[PDB]
């Protein structure tokens, strides 16, 4: 599970750009 | 942008505002 980690840490631009296309 | 914790909504939105028309895609959570 990568929401834990954007959750638990802080998550950056190109960590959300990576759960799209 | 603004480095934070993303969790919850603030998750699905910041996905949206990131990537545009090219939104992730999420199954009905349950």
């Amino acid at each position: 599970g990568i929401v834990e980690q954007c959750c638990t840490s802080i998550c950056s631009l190109y960590q959300l750009e990576n759960y799209c296309n | 942008f603004v480095n934070q914790h993303l969790c919850g909504s603030h998750l699905v939105e910041a996905l949206y505002l990131v990537c545009g028309e090219r939104g992730f895609f999420v199954t009905p959570a349950t």
